[PDB]
Formats: structure tokens, C-alpha cells, sequence
């Protein structure tokens, strides 16, 4: 089918887009509500809350009772004592619950990277000033290869290749 | 005796001298382009 | 155009325009302000087509040479 | 106090309800100072920030 | 037009100016030679014409409050190349002072400017020279969006059955409506607070705060926009088109005396 | 700096000119209530 | 109110298998890939190493290509230099030790 | 028996207001369809339903006008317009556009529609994380909606 | 599998099924359920809920800031008005005095409008960010759903969340129509009436105790005042049964009940029509006015 090779409905133009069967699945409903097509063979965990973040510089700016509410978890092995409760699709609160074991990815690696771009350093509205030295090398590097193109033009022309002088 | 300004404050002109539409032709009630020979040119034609 | 800079800094988000202070260029490298005035095209005509003149007077030898 | 907006229902003359700009009388001079000096208040604080959290995360 | 600036300093015979021009584009000796065919007459204002018109004009010109307006900077402009000005004027002014004194709630004056020309090309609806940055909260928005969808087309091109389109269960409920009234011990429920679209009405007017409240005065500033490519305007409601084609016919036939002496050539 | 602008008013740019009076731009040195409340002072 | 709430404590989700690795090979999709992949490997790549062993002690008697006959030694007295100055083909580094080819080194800057 | 956890997406800023509030952000950025030769035959003789056409007030009346709403800076005029040929008179080769002043009646004297395209401007939360993830009250707003009037705020540019 | 050009969200068609299939059984359990219902014509909707007074349909709040600041500018005035000198007759400085009211009115009415341009621009703001003002459940509903696109209970719920989670001079209700509710209401009108004839009295003696040009321009004014203010609270104040018992014209009682109509439609019409019928023998407009009077009224 040309119009599926190319992104589209296929051979039934009121089809929909995503086919999460072969990895084409939908990031912004797993972003907001969780993967809703994994609900049949996964199942919400229900009962370390997070008010012991509450000090953070980045976890401070929400209120006691928010951090309080959630639960957390280790994250690795499944805790004896918890209770499962079923994944409803077509339920767009339930990813919002705060009734259901949670993980703190608080020390994960790129959420440090992304509030210390946010909290960690002074706002620069270009990138690349936001490496001070790399810009110096950079506007360097520019101002060799204008004098390197202006040395091989003039070596070229006259003849004589200002190793002599 | 005067107020914040607002962008529909009383103290607002008309904006005649910005041209927005330069190559647009005017439409409406006009008058004819009669054409007398010796006349004074009319402000409104393209010859001057 | 005159700067802008009384307005961002008691404005919404000051933390923003901390670079200012260091060697920055605040008509290119800095970020737009919603009360920011408007940037032109070609400032010279831009400002002498609503007085009348043309960017450009012969009289002058730096107008004539530019 | 600057941090709220005008009840009409509190406003005993006109005047009132009109924005005040204590610096709008400011010489350029004085302005430019007044304006770096808030600059560098505001630079001191978002070092302090930058240190608070680069020790903690 | 052009602003001459210095005159003093440009009518010397010779100058930099003049030197500079001949050496580049603008001035030569043709000029030096032979001013009657290449400067000629010259752009400026026209003295004896702006006269003409001034004494043509009939007893408006003393009732016209022009030259206390805004614009009154630009009167010998207007005079010049605008034959009848005063006229015309005074019937733009009078006309707005009967819609001051109607007998209606709200007057609606009608507002033209530059503005108030549409285009098909968006870079026509910008001031010259453009500004910088432009269309950065967006591109326009279409009055279209606020219009019902072709509802049995779309059902159609998705092979849905779309028969009972027009068919619709009907909803009776106090769960609703939020705009709830009491009048005369009735509780009326009718419509849902929607936001900004529902306060377009206040939003529009300004009110004269001497009026009093059994005779209320609004002030309204009624936008006008036109294509200028069209020929036949539709004001709706304002302005029935019998009226618009007797105002036509009037019109041209007062302006006449005004135009008459003239040729396009 | 130059003349920075003090607060953030409304200021008549390329991106807007703002709604006319046409009531004020007619009406300049004339009073309007001889026409709204005639015969009062 | 922002979703950023499950960007910092994302729920945790149970499963009955030991690892998602396990319960993401139920998939169709993953499993045609691995076999894909599992072809390559049991087929060809055996099979190339087998074919090595079965004649690892046997001759390549391919005939050689014949390129440029004796007759034709001069190549018709075309120009030969090279950009790099010789007259050695640039992988031909035998032939480069026989015409030096290299003395002539540059500086490392400009000068 | 295993626990898995989603990575979840940890882009914020333009992205993260994106998936804050899907349905304005897509309204935005969604793209509608017009008719095609035949789709535009087909629908010229669809019929009317019911005789109310005959006796109510239009959609662009004086009294019922098409309000429209963009998003930009207060007070700045607003980019609109029509498809073509809202009339029989007027044209409808291509769509034609408008700029009119925010927050006032404005009519089309082309097709005679009274319209009342209006700005709503985006004012949202500086997007760091530190956005909240709770019910939040009018008193932290109004200090912000305070200062935005009398100064003014960056763009998210 | 490898691209993904998707977008934010899916555009939704609607599915359109139809009006319920309810049986027999059904049918006759839904219509014991519903209470004594009473069938209202378009007409009755109309007259209540049509535009009488709150010509611009403004909100309780913007009523509110123009009274207060016609009261400000009010006590204002005198300090304007105070010390005026100009050229000329009489006519001339009234003329002047006529101006500068006008300036004065005119900077009161540009601090309004700004004062409503601030506060719309507050619950555009309420509008622009809504789940960051909702609790659960509702947050996720106007997360993914637009007001039009919201079934009926769950919008009315958001609406009334989102209005109220504003202060109370902020939040936009319409206001009252005092014509509406004098229409609606026999006694309010009474007390509308009463309260007019009090304010001119008091007025009128406020008047005595001035100077005596002033004292007939100002009963004038009086005068022109209330019965303006009359013929605005109930333009049909004059058709009393009296009046309509008087009346023998046929032209005369079908403005009269035209007037009525516009204006509430009440047992009005049965005594007008009913003295019409009268003048012209008509026993079927008896039949069905004894109908009416049993039932509409
Ligand atoms: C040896 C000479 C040494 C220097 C001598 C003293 C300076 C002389 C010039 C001068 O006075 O300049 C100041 C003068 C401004 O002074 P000013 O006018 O008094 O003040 C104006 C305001 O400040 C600001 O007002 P503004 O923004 O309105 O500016 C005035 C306005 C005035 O402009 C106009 O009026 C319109 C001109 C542009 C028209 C574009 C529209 C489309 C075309 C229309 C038709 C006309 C075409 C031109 C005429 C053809 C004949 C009909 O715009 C311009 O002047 C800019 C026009 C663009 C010119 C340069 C563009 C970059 C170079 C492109 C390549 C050049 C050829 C390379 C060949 C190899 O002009 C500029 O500053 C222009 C920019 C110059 C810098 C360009 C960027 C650097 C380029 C470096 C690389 C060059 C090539 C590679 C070389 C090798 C490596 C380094
Ligand atoms: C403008 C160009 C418009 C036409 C091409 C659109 C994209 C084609 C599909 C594609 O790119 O898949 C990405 C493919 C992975 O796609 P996927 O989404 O993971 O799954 C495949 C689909 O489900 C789709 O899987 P499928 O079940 O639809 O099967 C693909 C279908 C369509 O394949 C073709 O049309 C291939 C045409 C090339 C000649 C061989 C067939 C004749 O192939 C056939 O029906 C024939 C199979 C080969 C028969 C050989 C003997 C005859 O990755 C690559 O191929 C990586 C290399 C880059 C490919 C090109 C990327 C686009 C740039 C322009 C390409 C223009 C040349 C034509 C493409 C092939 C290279 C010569
Ligand atoms: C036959 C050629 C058709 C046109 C080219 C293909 C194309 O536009 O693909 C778009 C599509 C994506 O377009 P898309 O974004 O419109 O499709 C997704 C549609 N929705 C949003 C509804 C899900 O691209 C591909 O499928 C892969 C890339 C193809 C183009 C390769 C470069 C071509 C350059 C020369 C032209
Ligand atoms: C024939 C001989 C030439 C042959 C080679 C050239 C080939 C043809 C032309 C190619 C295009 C060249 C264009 C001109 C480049 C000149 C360098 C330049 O523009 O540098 C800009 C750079 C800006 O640095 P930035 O980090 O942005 O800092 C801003 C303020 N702090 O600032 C710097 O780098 C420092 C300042 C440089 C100023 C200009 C050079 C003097
Ligand atoms: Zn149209």
C-alpha cells in the first residue's frame, strides 16, 4: 500500500494513524495518560512518601500536602504487601492517581541534566554561549581560517610560498 | 487630566499616513474621466 | 532603537536577563520582550520616510561616499 | 506595597486608579544606575540559586 | 509626499550635492542648461489651485470644525487634491453629529483607515518598510472555523454511515446550564458561560457617564473592511442597498460642479 | 541606554494603532452634550 | 496539574513475567526481527566458516587479470603526477619507499 | 513477577505547555480541510434543514456576530479573514485577509458579516519544573498578572 | 515503524448513532418518571428571556465600576468647574463650562474602560490555563476535551468551578433587568413606582430650598425624569383595566393588546381580548379565552 508506506489511513481512509502492534504507538497519550496499550498485561501496584524531598531546590517549590500524597517505592522488586489494581483503558485519570506505588526519577540522570539547564546555570538565550570557552575556541577557529584563506591566496597567485622570507 | 493610555482610548486618530495597501485602486462613487483638450489637468489622473 | 532594559528588568521573569550584564548585545542576543519595541527593516528609511526625507542626502560626503 | 491589583470597590478619588512609575521622573544617568545595580542584585541571587543547587543535585 | 527640507542650502547654482548627483545619478548639465525641461514646474504645493478651491467652496467651509482637529496640518494637501474638501467634509461631519442626536441606544459611526482594506496576499496588510519579526504569535485566523462543518461530507470520506445526521436526541436537563435566573419565581435555566465570546458586546461600546440610566448612551467605533477589487458593497443591516444608490446617485450628482472643469487627459 | 521606556502602556506601533474616535476626530473643539443633553447647562 | 508530576514519580507497573525482556518478546513484530536475525547467524555465517574449514588447505587457482600488456609499458605518454608529487598510486607504499615521496613535508602551521 | 517504569519524558518548555493541555496547544496547531470540485458540488445541493433559516438572525448579524479569537500581545491588531465568497458578489478564488483592531465590531461590507476577532493572550507558568502540580489560588496569580500588566514578560521564543 | 509523523492529538469525528430506541416497556417507565410537565410556547421562552434592559448585556461587576466612577467623577466636578474665566457673554462661558464637563467625563471614562480591560484580561487568563485551576476529576476532562466537545454535566461543572474560582468582583454573571423583573412581578413593579415617587419628592424639596431660576429648571428636570423613568421600568403602565373598560375602539384594543404582548403577555390580554370579543361577537375567541383563562393563564 502506497498510502501506509508513506504515513497514512491505508485502504480504509476513516483508519487511524498509530499501530502499536509494530512499535508506531502514540508518545503524547503516553506522555499525559500513561500506555493504554499495554492495560491488558500490566496492573497499577496500591499499598516512603516524598515529603522527604520536600527541602529539594527544584521539589521545594510545590506544596506539603502534594509531596505528601505520593508513595514511593524502590523500584525493582515487587513489594509482598501491595495490592494490584487493574489498568482501565479508556480512563484517562487513572495514570493520576495518587493511591498507586510510584518512583522517585528525581537522581535519574537526565532530569539533573535538564533542571540544572534550568536551575544550575545563568540563562543565556544562545547555546552556544552557554559553553564560554567553546564559543572563544569557536570565533578563533573563524578568524584562522580567514587568515589561512587569505595566506593561500596570496601564496598562490605570486608564485612564492612564505617559507623562504 | 490624563488617563493611562489604552489602545480605544478617546485620544486615538485614524491612521491615514502609514500606507498599508500601497497598490490597491480606489472604488466608489467617482466621476467620469472626461477628456477636454486645454483643461486643466485633474488632480485625480495619472498625467500631471 | 532605545533599549528596553528598565522594563525586563522589573518585568516578569528578571532572572532572564542576567546575561546583560556580561558581553551581550541586546538586540541580538537577548530574549524578546513582550513590551520590546519593533525592529524595522531598514532603519534609515523606516525613520526618514514618515519625515519626508530620503535615507540619503548628497550634500553630505558620508552619505555621498556610503 | 506593589503586588495587587486596583479594587474599584476600595478607590476614593480618580487618581487612584491610574499606574504609578516612581522612577518615570529619573534623569537618564540616575535611570542606567538605578537599573544596573537591580541587574546585579539579581546576578548575586542567581549565583546563590546556581550554588544551591549544583550542591544538591 | 517629499519634504524639501533645507531650501536655502539646494538652490546655490553649485554644490556638493549637485556635483555628487551629476557624478552618480540624478543631475547633469541638462539641468544647469535647459531647467525649463527638466525641472519645469517642479513638485510643490500649487498656490492658485489651493485658491480655486478655497473660493469655489460654498459657505461649509465656515462650518466645518477641520481646522481644530488633528488633521488640520494637512489642509492645504486636502484642498489641493481633493476638489470639494470642504463639502464633503461638512456633509461627514453632519452625518455624524445625526447619528450623535438619534434616538437610539447605541451610536455607530463607521471607522475607514488603512486598514481597512483586505488582500490575498499577506505581505500587503504590513507597514513599509516590514517590521523585523513578523506573525509571531501565529498566522491569521479564519472566520470559516466559527462556521458548522460540511458534517454528511466528512461522515462521507470516512465510509461512516452518517444517516441520522440531522437527527438528534434532545437534551432537557438542569445539569446544562450554568446561567441560572429567578424572574417572577420562574427559575429560568438558559445558556452556559462560555468566556470571551460572550462578552463581546460590552466590550465594543463606551458609555457617556452623564447619560442617565432610563436613557443610556453608548458610543461605538464600527470597523469597516473592504477588497477595494470588488465594485458592489454589502453593508448588511446598516445601510439597506436602495439608500446606498440614492446616497450614490446624490453624491455624484452635488460633486459635479467640482469636477467638471478638470480633464484626465 | 538612551531613553529606555518606564512601565509597559500602550504605545501606537507597527503592530497596532489602536480603535479611532471618530466622535473626537469630528467633534474636536465642539461640545457634545448641546447634542446628547440639549438646552442644559 | 502539569503532567510534570509523572515526569518526577512515574507510576510503577507489575508484571507476571520475570523481566520486560520476556513479556517484550510476545510480541509478533520482535520476534520476526529475531528471527531475521536468527537466519543470518545459523545460515550464512556457519555455513561461510564451514566452506573455510572444508578447503583450508587447498590452492586458489583462479587465472590472474591481465591489465597492461609489455608493448604498452609507457601508457600511450600520458602524464603521471600524482598530486601528491610522485608518480606512486597512494596505497602503493612499497613504491612510495623507492621515490621517497614524503621528504617534502610541509610546516605544521601557516609557517 | 516484575516492576517496570516507564521513562517518561523530561523535556520541558515548549513541549512540556504542549502536553500540559493538549486540546488548546492542537487547536492551535491543528490543521482543517476545505472542499474538493465534487465535494463542493455535493454540497451546494445538500438541502436546509428545517424553515428556521427563514426566520431567524444569521450568523454575522449585528446582534449575533462571528467573535474570533487569536493569541498575541494586548491592544495589538488582530490577522483574520474569510475563505471567499461568504456572498454571491464576492469573491472566492482564494482566501482573503484582514487586520483589524482587537475587541471591536467590525463589519465586511464584501459579504456583509459583522465580526469580533479578539486576542487572548497565552500567559502561562514559566516552564522549569517548578510548575504546580496542585490547585493553585489567585494570590501568587495576582502578583504575576500584576506585574505582566504594568511591565510586561519575556517571550517564549 | 522507523518514522513517526504523528501529531499532538488526533482530530475527532463525531459519531452520530441517533435518537434512542426505547420500547414499550421503557417508554412507559420514562414517561411515569417525568414530573407535570407544562409544553411553553417559543413566544413564552422569549418574552422571558429576551434583552429588556441590560441593553449590552454586561455583568454585575462592570455595573457596579460605572456607578462608582460616575460617583467619583461626580465628586470631582465642582473642583473643575471652579474658577473657569474665558472672553464673552453668558452663552460663551456656558459653553466653556459645557467643554470642560466634557474633558472631565471624558478622562473618567478612559480609567473605566482600563479598569475593564484589566479585569477581562484576568479571566482571559482563567480561560487560557484551566487545568491548573481544577481539581480531580475534572482536571483530565478539560485537559483533553474543549468546551464544545464536553458532554453536558461535565462542562456545567468545569464552567462553574473555573468562574468561581475567582473573586467575587471578577466573576462574570449577567446582570439583573429591572424591566424584567417589574414584568415579571406585579408587586416589584409597585415598589419600583413607590421608590420614584419618593426620590422625586425628595428631590422636589431639595429643589425648593434653592435659588429660584434654578428651583424651574431643576422641577423640569424633575418632572422629565420620572416619567422617563416610568415609561422605563413598564411602558404599558397605562393600560389599566380602567382604561381598557374605557376603551371602545377596535384599533384602540388591538394596540392595546399588541402592547401588552411585547411587553409580558398577562391576564391583560384576557381582559382586552375578552372586551374585544365583546364588541364584535365572537363565541369562538370566547371559547377559547375561557380555555386560556382556565389553563394559559
Ligand atoms: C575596502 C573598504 C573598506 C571599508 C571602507 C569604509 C566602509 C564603506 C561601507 C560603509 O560605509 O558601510 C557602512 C554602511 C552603514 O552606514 P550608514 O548607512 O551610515 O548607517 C546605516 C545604519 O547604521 C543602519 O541602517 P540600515 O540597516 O538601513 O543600513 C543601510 C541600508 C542601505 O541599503 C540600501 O539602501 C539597499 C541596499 C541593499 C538592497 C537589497 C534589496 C534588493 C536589491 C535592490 C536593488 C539594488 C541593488 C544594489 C545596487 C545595484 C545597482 C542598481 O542597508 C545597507 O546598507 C545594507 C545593504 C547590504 C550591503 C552589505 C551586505 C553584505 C555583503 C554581501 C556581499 C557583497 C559583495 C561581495 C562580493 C565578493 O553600510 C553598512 O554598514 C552595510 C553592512 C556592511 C557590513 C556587511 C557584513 C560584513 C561582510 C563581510 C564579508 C564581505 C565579503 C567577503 C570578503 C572577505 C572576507 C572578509
Ligand atoms: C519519494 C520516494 C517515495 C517512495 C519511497 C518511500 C519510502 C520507502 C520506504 C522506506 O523508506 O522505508 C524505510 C525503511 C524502514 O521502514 P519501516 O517503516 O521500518 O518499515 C517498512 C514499512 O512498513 C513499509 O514496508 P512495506 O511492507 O510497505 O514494504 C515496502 C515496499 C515499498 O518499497 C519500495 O517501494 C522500495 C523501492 C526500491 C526498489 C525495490 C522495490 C521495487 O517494498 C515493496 O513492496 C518491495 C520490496 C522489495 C522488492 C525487491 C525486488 C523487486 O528503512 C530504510 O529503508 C532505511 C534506508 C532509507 C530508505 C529511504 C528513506 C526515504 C528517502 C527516499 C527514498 C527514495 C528511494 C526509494 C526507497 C528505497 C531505496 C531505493
Ligand atoms: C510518490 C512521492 C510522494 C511525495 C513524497 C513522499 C512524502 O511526502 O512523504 C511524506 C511522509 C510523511 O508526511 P506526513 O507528515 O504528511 O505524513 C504523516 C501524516 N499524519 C500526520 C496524518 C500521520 O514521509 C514519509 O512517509 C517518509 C519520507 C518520504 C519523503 C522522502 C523525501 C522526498 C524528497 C523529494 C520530494
Ligand atoms: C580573500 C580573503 C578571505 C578568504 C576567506 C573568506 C571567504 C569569503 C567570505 C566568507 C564569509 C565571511 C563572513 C565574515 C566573517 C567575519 C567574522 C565574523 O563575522 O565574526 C563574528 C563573530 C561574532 O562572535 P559572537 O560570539 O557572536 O560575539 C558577539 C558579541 N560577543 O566575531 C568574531 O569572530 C570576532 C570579531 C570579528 C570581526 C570581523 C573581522 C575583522
Ligand atoms: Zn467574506
Amino acid at each position: 500500500m502506497l498510502s501506509r508506506l508513506l504515513h497514512g489511513p491505508g485502504s480504509d481512509k476513516g483508519h487511524g494513524y498509530f499501530h502499536p502492534d509494530h512499535g508506531l504507538v502514540d508518545s503524547a497519550a503516553q506522555n499525559i495518560r500513561g500506555p493504554y496499550w499495554h492495560a491488558e498485561n500490566m496492573q497499577f501496584m496500591q499499598q516512603e512518601t516524598a515529603a522527604q524531598s520536600s527541602k529539594l531546590p527544584v521539589l521545594s517549590a510545590q506544596d506539603g500536602k502534594t509531596l505528601q500524597k505520593i508513595q514511593l517505592t524502590d523500584g525493582s522488586k515487587v513489594p509482598k504487601a501491595a495490592t494490584l489494581v487493574k489498568w482501565n483503558p479508556k480512563s484517562v485519570h487513572q495514570w493520576h492517581s495518587d493511591d498507586i506505588l510510584r518512583v522517585d526519577m528525581t537522581k535519574h540522570p537526565e532530569w539533573v541534566r535538564t533542571m540544572r539547564m534550568f536551575h544550575g546555570t545563568v540563562w543565556r538565550h544562545r547555546p552556544e554561549f552557554r559553553h564560554p570557552w567553546f564559543s572563544r575556541g569557536s570565533r578563533a577557529s573563524g578568524i584562522i581560517m580567514l587568515v589561512f584563506g587569505a595566506v593561500a591566496y596570496g601564496e598562490i597567485t605570486f608564485g612564492k610560498r612564505l617559507g623562504g622570507v | 487630566l490624563h488617563a493611562d493610555p489604552i489602545f480605544n482610548g478617546s485620544k486615538v486618530v485614524r491612521s491615514i499616513q502609514m500606507m498599508r495597501s500601497y497598490h490597491r485602486l480606489p472604488v466608489g462613487p467617482e466621476p467620469p474621466h472626461l477628456k477636454i483638450r486645454g483643461a486643466p489637468l485633474h488632480p485625480w489622473s495619472m498625467y500631471t | 532603537h532605545g533599549s528596553n532594559l528598565y522594563n525586563r528588568v522589573h518585568g516578569n521573569l528578571p532572572q532572564l536577563y542576567v546575561e546583560q550584564l556580561y558581553n551581550t548585545d541586546e538586540i541580538l542576543d537577548t530574549v524578546p520582550h513582550s513590551s520590546d519595541p519593533v525592529h524595522h527593516m531598514f532603519p534609515k528609511c523606516a525613520a526618514a520616510s514618515p519625515l519626508g526625507f530620503r535615507p540619503y542626502d548628497n550634500n553630505k560626503l558620508w552619505d555621498a561616499f556610503v | 506595597h506593589e503586588g495587587t491589583l486596583v479594587r474599584i470597590s476600595q478607590v476614593k478619588k480618580l487618581s487612584e486608579l491610574q499606574l504609578h512609575f516612581n522612577d518615570s521622573h529619573l534623569g537618564e544617568s540616575e535611570l542606567a544606575a538605578k537599573v544596573l545595580g537591580k541587574l546585579r542584585k539579581l546576578e548575586a541571587e542567581v549565583l546563590a540559586r546556581n550554588q544551591a543547587f549544583n550542591e544538591a543535585h | 509626499g517629499t519634504n524639501p527640507g533645507d531650501i536655502a542650502l539646494n538652490s546655490k547654482r553649485f554644490t556638493v550635492g549637485k556635483f555628487v548627483a551629476w557624478a552618480c545619478g540624478g543631475w547633469g548639465l541638462k539641468d544647469w542648461i535647459f531647467p525649463s525641461l527638466f525641472i519645469g514646474r517642479g513638485d510643490g504645493p500649487d498656490f492658485d489651485r489651493i485658491v480655486k478651491h478655497t473660493l469655489q467652496s460654498s459657505s461649509a467651509i465656515e462650518k466645518v470644525n477641520w481646522f481644530d482637529s488633528p488633521f488640520a496640518c494637512y489642509t492645504e494637501w486636502f484642498v489641493e487634491h481633493f476638489p470639494g474638501f470642504f463639502d464633503s467634509r461638512y456633509r461627514f461631519e453632519m452625518s455624524a453629529k445625526t447619528i450623535l442626536a438619534n434616538k437610539y441606544p447605541i451610536k455607530d459611526f463607521p471607522v475607514v483607515d488603512m486598514r481597512s482594506w483586505r488582500s490575498s496576499r499577506l505581505f500587503d496588510l504590513f507597514e513599509v518598510p516590514h517590521p523585523e519579526h513578523t506573525f509571531v504569535f501565529g498566522g491569521p485566523v479564519l472566520l470559516n472555523t466559527e462556521a458548522k462543518r460540511a458534517e454528511r461530507l466528512e461522515q462521507e470520506w470516512h465510509g461512516k454511515d452518517g444517516t441520522f445526521v440531522d437527527v438528534h436526541p434532545l437534551n432537557v436537563a438542569t445539569e446544562s446550564h450554568t446561567e441560572v435566573s429567578v424572574i417572577g419565581g420562574i427559575k429560568v435555566y438558559n445558556g452556559v458561560w462560555q468566556g470571551g465570546k460572550d462578552s463581546w458586546k460590552r466590550d465594543s461600546a463606551k458609555p457617556e457617564l452623564t447619560a442617565p440610566f432610563h436613557s443610556p448612551i453608548w458610543y461605538r467605533n464600527m470597523f469597516i473592511v473592504k477588497n477595494a477589487d470588488q465594485l458592489v458593497e454589502h453593508f448588511g443591516e446598516n445601510l439597506s442597498d436602495e439608500t446606498w444608490q440614492e446616497v450614490r446617485k446624490e453624491h455624484l450628482a452635488f460633486h459635479e460642479r467640482f469636477h467638471k472643469d478638470y480633464s484626465f487627459a | 541606554l538612551g531613553h529606555m521606556r518606564v512601565g509597559a502602556l500602550w504605545q501606537s506601533n507597527a503592530n497596532s494603532r489602536g480603535l479611532p474616535n471618530l466622535l473626537k476626530e469630528v467633534m474636536a473643539a465642539e461640545p457634545i452634550y448641546p447634542y446628547t443633553h440639549p438646552g442644559l447647562s | 496539574m502539569s503532567t510534570n508530576k509523572n515526569v518526577f514519580f512515574p507510576p510503577a507497573l507489575h508484571l507476571k513475567e520475570n523481566s520486560i525482556f520476556q513479556y517484550k518478546f510476545k510480541n509478533l513484530a520482535v520476534r520476526h526481527d529475531a528471527a531475521r536475525l536468527g537466519i543470518i547467524l545459523a545460515g550464512p555465517t556457519l555455513f561461510y566458516w564451514f566452506t573455510v574449514y572444508y578447503f583450508k588447505g587447498m590452492p586458489n587457482g583462479l587465472p590472474p587479470v591481465l591489465l597492461n600488456p609489455f608493448v604498452n609499458r609507457n601508457y600511450r605518454g600520458q602524464k603521471r603526477d600524482m598530486p601528491w608529487g610522485t608518480d606512486c598510486a597512494f596505497l602503493d607504499t612499497k613504491c612510495h619507499e623507492e621515490k621517497d615521496t614524503w621528504a617534502k613535508r610541509g610546516p605544521f602551521f601557516i609557517i | 513477577d516484575s516492576v517496570h517504569v516507564f521513562r517518561p519524558e523530561f523535556a520541558q518548555g515548549k513541549f512540556r505547555i504542549d502536553l500540559d493541555q493538549p486540546a488548546k496547544q492542537n487547536k492551535l496547531q491543528q490543521q482543517i480541510y476545505t472542499l474538493t470540485d465534487d465535494e463542493r458540488e455535493m454540497y451546494e445541493d445538500e438541502p436546509y434543514i428545517g424553515v428556521d433559516h427563514l426566520y431567524e438572525a444569521h450568523k454575522g448579524s449585528k446582534e449575533n456576530p462571528v467573535v474570533v479569537e487569536a493569541i498575541g500581545v494586548h491592544g495589538n491588531d488582530v490577522f483574520t479573514g474569510c475563505l471567499g465568497g461568504c456572498h454571491k458578489d464576492a469573491a472566492d478564488a482564494v482566501a482573503y485577509y484582514t487586520i483589524v483592531p482587537p475587541n471591536t465590531l467590525a463589519v465586511c461590507i464584501d459579504c456583509g458579516i459583522h465580526f469580533v476577532a479578539r486576542i487572548n493572550e497565552q500567559l502561562t507558568f514559566w516552564p522549569d519544573g517548578t510548575q504546580p502540580w496542585e490547585k493553585v489560588d489567585f494570590k501568587a496569580v495576582e502578583g504575576f498578572l500584576y506585574k505582566h500588566y504594568k511591565y510586561g514578560s519575556p517571550l517564549m521564543i | 515503524s522507523a518514522w513517526n509523523f504523528q501529531e499532538l492529538m488526533e482530530s475527532r469525528i463525531p459519531d452520530y448513532k441517533g435518537r434512542p430506541n426505547r420500547s414499550g416497556a421503557e417508554l412507559e417507565q420514562v414517561k411515569a418518571a417525568l414530573p407535570k410537565i407544562e409544553f411553553m410556547t417559543s413566544y413564552e421562552f422569549d418574552v422571558l428571556t429576551k434583552t429588556r434592559s441590560n441593553l449590552t448585556k454586561e455583568y454585575s461587576y462592570q455595573r457596579d465600576m460605572r456607578l462608582k466612577v460616575t460617583e467619583l467623577m461626580l465628586d470631582e466636578a465642582p473642583h473643575e468647574l471652579e474658577g473657569l474665566a474665558v472672553e464673552g457673554d453668558a452663552a460663551l462661558k456656558q459653553l466653556a463650562e459645557l467643554k470642560a464637563l466634557q474633558t472631565l467625563t471624558e478622562y473618567a471614562g478612559d480609567l473605566l474602560e482600563g479598569q475593564n480591560q484589566i479585569v477581562q484580561r484576568v479571566n482571559d487568563f482563567v480561560d487560557s490555563n484551566p487545568v491548573y485551576l481544577l481539581d480531580q476529576p475534572l482536571r483530565e476532562e478539560a485537559r483533553w476535551n474543549l468546551l464544545p466537545e464536553m458532554d453536558h454535566k461535565t462542562r456545567s461543572l468545569v464552567r462553574t468551578e473555573l468562574r468561581d474560582w475567582l473573586p467575587a468582583e471578577y466573576r462574570q454573571t449577567r446582570a439583573v433587568d429591572l424591566q424584567q423583573v417589574a414584568a415579571f412581578s406585579p408587586p416589584v413593579k409597585a415598589d419600583m413606582f413607590r421608590a420614584i415617587e419618593a426620590r422625586a419628592k425628595d428631590a422636589e424639596a431639595e429643589i425648593r430650598s434653592l435659588p429660584p431660576a434654578e428651583q424651574a429648571g431643576l422641577l423640569a428636570l424633575v418632572k422629565d425624569n420620572v416619567a422617563k423613568s416610568k415609561a422605563f421600568i413598564d411602558p404599558t403602565y397605562d393600560i389599566t383595566p380602567e382604561a381598557i373598560n374605557a376603551c371602545n375602539d377596535v384599533d384602540a384594543l388591538r394596540a392595546m393588546a399588541h402592547r401588552v404582548t411585547e411587553y409580558s403577555g398577562d391576564a391583560r390580554l384576557l381582559a382586552i381580548y375578552g372586551k374585544a370579543a365583546q364588541l364584535t361577537g365572537d363565541t369562538a375567541a370566547q371559547a377559547i379565552l375561557k380555555e386560556a383563562k382556565d389553563l394559559v393563564f
